[PDB]
RNA sequence: AAAAUUUUAGGAAUAGUUAAUAAUAAUUUAUAAUUUUGAUUAGAUUGUUUUGUUAAUGCUAUUAGAUGGGUGUGGAAAAAUAAAAAAAA
């Protein structure tokens, strides 16, 4: 009654020179259903095997995030810090020629650290910053994040941009528009709606005056107005202010 | 406060003592009982020691009740003085496995060791407090603290071996019918939240697969507890260690059936399995090591390239053991058998039910040579006036005069074994009881120590009732012991108490010390 | 990758692990 | 192809005599063409497969060949388990020239799948060897990169486990702990070891110093698994196994203009 | 200072092709070759002490 | 000829799939 | 820093890789570089004044010594036992 393992067949063929081969076959075990032992601890369980980086390129790189993000609650604030930091130190680690023969595949086994590594990397930020942008960078309507690690994230992700990968390979799978740089416009507004919440957000410092103008280069590039990165007040009684005219009267 | 510990029987190796006869002292003792060996009984300890052979030459009519009964205590002897050796005792492995010429052997390599440590060290065994051993370690602790002499030492623990050899020789199964395996339950997963629980269980399996098993020759029962929850050494026939080898799965106790019902029914289905693997024709020994090197000159068919050259097992020379040498881990042909060995269900060199059932006649028949072999009721008292001795029995101190000792050790020698069953055909008598009984009408200590010392072979010994009324009570905090191998040690250091002890062998760990 | 790991593979009438022998129960 | 060769009998004959007598690349794509054409693969082949891989102790083709048993839907033994830890403790790994021989493995992530497959082997019911547990505490320490708490956890389990202590994992422990900044818990492996007897820290046995106080490329070595220095091993202690330190050469074993017998030695 | 000790001809010349002696130079210490001869060649069954 | 052994059959009737309606 | 001569009976792919740039780039730019005019791994052998044989374009030999770095001393690493080297009167 009890489940028994199917037997090996032994089997004994005696040379002509009497030379004796012993075999133990397992062709009863060739066949049938395969017999199903069930764990002593409840169910079975299995090791997952989803966060191993390999050459295939028919998936993601597997980053921490993808396991942060894998339905957790997304309202905790330190799991948005995490997440954040998460992405801030894959931004940071990730800031080339045309070979026939990958064309039908990817780049191979021994020239993966050469050739893939950089295409990954570029496709996994693409595809972690298509689901964080909207949890790092709320939707303007207190905030779950700082202004100023919301400003080292986008810098962090305009970094990113900036140094995407720009020969298009024969062999990439996607489309081609994933290796054009990102449209920051929203990160950029709130980030500026953020700035211009709190006060004394720009400081005659050093490390301010960088942060100034990394923001300045963002509004210019982005095509964001540096108006938002101050308060309305202070530009308040003018129809309109451009972003070179807020530099030159903000300038510390 | 430190404590003595003896080593067990399973101990032991081929030249243990070799190395440190170096010693005057050490050898005057040695030369003293290989004469009296010579002249009880003539056999070669030196020899048996320095090398271990598969079959000894030994004198004439040496194993026979006749010389049990005319021999006494420290016999004057003599009469068969240069008689040729015209009797052999042979075993396939060594001839030091046997109990009859382990068990001297062992002890004289306890007194040569300890003569070693008194000599370089000044060792002085009445600096530790309690002093203990094993079924032959009492013998030994006993002689160290100088109740018995070495030479009726030696005479008493071959004459204890000869009565085992004699009981296996008796009892219809063969040397091999006779298995010990040691049983860990926490290692075995049988609810591992409550070892305790977990001990209890591993009873109540001992106990149904003797009930269940009684109507036909097979038994199993324990023999010694070293660990509280990770060692409990039992014996018995293959056909019930099987089953309870079976029970001691944890893929058995899920794959096969219930994995949620009672363990009644367990014991029931692993025997109906074993039962049917042996009518499948799965070998009772799969666990007789994995293969000896091949090597071959035929050349006929291995080629000229493959002779005189050893054949190469695997690409790394079995350095990862392919499937057919991982039978215990993934079960198949061999592995499915009981009798394999899983890291919980460890087999033991030693194939003799030491102290079983089986062994209540050896007793009855040990008892005298014991009451002739104690010294004089003088010195025995100046032994024991107000280190102290522990027993096996019980697992506490030796008080010849304990009220409560004395009600401990009839409830120890009436006490059966965990899976231990008798019936109409069993012998059993009631010598011991009433020996014990005659001692405690305190007519001498010497009736009590003889059948104190006679008791234990039959009845289990409480080794983790001796490590607990050793650290507890007597406050001992220095555990180390005196082993050739130093096995005890890892059953002192395993036990969890928290208090903390420290371990030490005092030969082989001189220079710590 | 499951898709690769699917790649020319097809269910087999005994591989299924609620498969039972024989196949199809009524009621050397 | 005829029938003789389209038996799956000759296939898992034939694999397993390529396992026995070949490299990991043979037995691997043998194995996946024949899962893709026909021929089902069972628990047996699966582990025939795995032997290879753990004894050429490499991670990508175990965790690839692990998701393709995921996919099967086989329900595997111990013994995959114990081949999958062991090549995770097998897997290269080597500083020469300012270069690691592996870069992979810290993509790969091999500690965590030697770690859930000593806890599944655990869980699932079967027995655990010091084998495995010893490998995984050396895919935990190496000089790539370092993970010393999770490994004085494994450490303090197998101490309560009372399993044994392998000198390979010791050796590595050791290095990570002194790499670490860690003195005091390189003392506690130095104690434990002295009072084990392992055969490279017999002898070395210190006093406790911190008696006071409670609780809270750099390294230039390659390793790699046996087999890859098997023959080297075999026929060095054929031609000269009473002078071990000899450094087996050209010419002690073969004449002038006549092959060597072992393809590549020393690499 | 045991120092007395002679220098060790352990090294023996062997005769080769044109009978020019081959030396065995002992191995140096820094190499994983000795390490690896000296562990036990299975783990599993072979004594780790 | 040897594909003519019922063990061929045998291999046939094992590797022949499910279909599901 | 070069140039030329470069072995195997049954012969196919090789690789921290070419060039430009610079005291750049583990992440620049480019339609890159090696190879059937025999490459790359593997086997064999210490490379272009040495012999033997013969009348002779041939055939057949030759030696000892340069085997990675890692506080990098020194002019130069050749630096871990090995003389037919007189080395501050």
């Amino acid at each position: 009654v009890p489940r028994r393992i199917p037997g090996t067949t032994k089997v004994t063929y005696t040379n002509k020179k009497g030379r004796t081969f012993s075999f133990s076959v397992p062709v009863s075990e060739l066949t049938h259903p395969q017999v199903t032992l069930e764990s002593a601890a409840g169910t079975w369980r299995e090791m997952d095997t989803s966060f191993c980086e390999l050459g295939d390129i028919e998936d993601d790189m597997p980053s921490p995030v993808d396991e942060c993000l894998r339905g957790g609650s997304s309202l905790d604030k330190r799991l948005i810090q995490e997440v954040r930091e998460r992405f801030v130190s894959f931004c940071r680690e990730y800031v080339s020629t045309i070979l026939s023969t990958e064309l039908n595949a990817g780049p191979d086994y021994e020239h993966y650290d050469r050739r893939l590594r950089r295409k990954r990397h570029w496709l996994a930020i693409r595809h972690r910053f298509e689901d964080v942008r909207y949890v790092i960078w709320p939707d303007v309507v207190n905030p779950s994040l700082t202004a100023g690690e919301m400003l080292e994230a986008l810098l962090w992700l305009d970094a990113a941009s900036t140094f995407c990968v720009r020969k298009v390979h024969p062999s990439d799978l996607g489309d081609k528009s994933e290796f054009l740089p990102l449209d920051l416009q929203r990160e950029v507004e709130v980030v500026a709606c953020h700035a211009r919440r709190d006060l004394d957000f720009f400081d005659p410092s050093a490390t301010s005056l960088e942060q100034f103008t990394a923001c300045a280069a963002l509004c210019v590039n982005h095509r964001v107005p540096f108006s938002l990165f101050f308060p309305a007040q202070d530009v308040c009684g003018d129809a309109s202010v451009s972003t070179g005219q807020c530099i030159v009267a903000n300038a510390p | 406060q430190r404590a003595l510990v003896f080593s067990g029987q399973g101990a032991h190796r081929r030249g243990m003592a070799t190395e440190y006869l170096r010693i005057p002292a050490v050898a005057c003792l040695w030369e003293r009982m290989k004469g009296s060996m010579e002249q009880k009984y003539g056999i070669s300890l030196q020899d048996i020691i320095t090398e271990n052979p598969t079959r000894l030459y030994v004198y004439n009519d040496a194993y026979d009740v006749a010389a049990i009964c005319e021999r006494s205590c420290q016999d004057g002897g003599s009469v068969v003085e240069s008689t040729p050796k015209q009797k052999l005792i042979s075993h396939p492995q060594g001839v030091l496995s046997l109990t009859s010429l382990t068990q001297p052997c062992m002890l004289a390599a306890h007194m040569v060791s300890l003569e070693y440590l008194k000599e370089t060290r000044g060792y002085s065994v009445e600096s530790s407090e309690v002093i203990a051993g094993h079924s032959l370690g009492e013998f030994s602790a006993l002689c160290a603290l100088g109740v018995l002499s070495p030479e009726v030492a030696i005479d008493l623990v071959y004459r204890r071996g000869a009565l085992m050899e004699d009981a296996v020789k008796h009892s219809s199964q063969s040397n091999e019918g006779h298995l010990m395996f040691a049983c860990n339950p926490q290692r075995a997963k049988l609810c591992v939240e409550d070892p305790d629980l977990a001990v209890d269980q591993l009873h109540i399996f001992v106990e149904l697969i003797a009930r269940n098993l009684s109507t036909t020759a097979s038994f199993i029962e324990v023999v010694n507890y070293n660990i509280s929850y990770e060692q409990y050494v039992v014996v018995g026939d293959p056909i019930a260690l099987s089953a309870l080898g079976k029970c001691l799965d944890p893929q058995f106790r899920a794959t096969s059936c219930g994995s949620s019902a009672t363990l009644d029914n367990i014991v029931r289905t692993a025997v109906s399995s074993v039962l049917q693997d042996k009518q499948e024709g799965i070998t009772m020994n799969p666990n007789t090591g994995p293969a000896p090197d091949f090597v071959t000159s035929c050349a006929r068919k291995y080629g000229i390239r493959s002779t005189f050259r050893r054949f190469l097992r695997g690409p790394d020379d079995g350095y990862t053991p392919s499937l057919e040498e991982l039978t215990h881990l993934t079960l198949q042909e061999d592995g499915r058998s009981g009798l394999k060995k899983k890291s919980w269900f460890i087999p033991l060199p030693l194939s003799i039910p030491f102290h079983s059932s089986m062994l209540r006649r050896a007793m009855d028949l040990f008892l005298p040579v014991v009451r002739d072999a104690l010294p004089d009721e003088e010195t025995m008292r100046s032994f024991f006036c107000i280190p102290v001795w522990l027993t096996n029995l019980t697992g506490t101190a030796f008080r010849p005069f304990d009220v409560d000792f004395q009600r401990d050790a009839l409830d120890a020698m009436q006490s059966m074994n965990v899976g231990e069953i008798r019936h109409n055909g069993r012998y059993h008598t009631n010598l011991v009881e009433l020996a014990f009984k005659n001692g405690m009408d305190t007519s001498s200590v010497r009736d009590m120590c003889a059948a104190v010392l006679a008791a234990q072979l039959a009845h289990p010994v409480q080794w983790i009732d001796v490590m607990d009324s050793a650290v507890f009570q007597h406050g001992v905090r220095e555990a180390h012991e005196i082993s050739p191998v130093r096995t005890v040690a890892d059953m002192f250091k395993r036990t969890v108490f928290a208090l903390d002890i420290v371990t030490r062998c005092l030969p082989s760990e001189e220079r710590f010390l | 990758s499951t898709a690769r790991l699917r790649l020319l593979t097809y269910p087999m009438a005994l591989a299924q692990p609620h498969a039972t022998v024989p196949l199809i129960q009524p009621t050397t | 192809t005829d029938p003789v060769r389209r038996d799956p009998t000759e296939f898992l004959r034939v694999l397993r005599r390529m396992s026995r007598t070949t490299s990991w690349q043979k037995t691997m794509l043998f194995a996946s063409k024949g899962r893709m054409v026909g021929y089902r693969l069972t628990r047996e082949h699966y582990n025939t497969v795995l032997f290879s891989q753990s004894l050429w102790g490499r991670a990508l083709e175990i965790v690839r060949v692990v998701r393709a048993m995921q996919e099967d839907k086989v329900q595997p033994n111990g013994a995959t388990y114990y081949y999958i830890v062991n090549g995770m403790g097998n897997a290269d790994h080597g500083w020469n020239y300012d270069f690691r021989i592996n870069r992979r493995l810290e993509k790969i992530q091999h500690w965590r799948v030697a770690l859930e497959a000593l806890e599944a082997c655990e869980a699932n019911g079967f027995d655990s060897t010091d084998t495995m547990h010893n490998s995984a505490l050396i895919t935990l320490v190496i000089p790539g990169f370092n993970r010393w708490q999770q490994a004085s956890l494994l450490l303090q389990r197998m101490l309560r486990e009372d399993r044994r202590m392998h000198p390979t994992m010791v050796k590595f422990y050791h290095d990570c702990l002194v790499r670490n900044n860690r003195p005091r818990e390189a003392s506690s492996l130095m104690r434990l070891a002295a009072e084990r007897g392992v055969h490279g820290y017999e002898d070395k046995w210190e006093a406790d110093v911190y008696k006071g106080r409670p609780l809270d490329t750099e390294i230039n070595s390659v390793f790699r698994p046996r087999v890859y220095r098997q023959l080297w091993y075999k026929w060095q202690h054929i031609a000269n196994r009473y002078r071990p330190t000899a450094a087996l050469k050209r010419r002690q074993l073969a004449p002038r203009d006549s092959p060597t017998g072992i393809p590549g030695f020393y690499r | 200072a045991p120092h007395v000790l002679e220098k060790p001809k352990r090294v023996d010349c062997l005769r080769i092709h044109r009978n020019r002696p081959l030396l065995l130079h002992p191995m140096k210490d820094n190499n994983k070759l000795l390490e690896l001869s000296k562990l036990p060649a299975r783990p599993e069954f072979d004594s780790w002490t | 000829a040897v594909a003519n052994l019922p063990f061929a059959k045998m291999i046939r009737v094992g590797m022949l799939p499910e279909l599901k309606s």
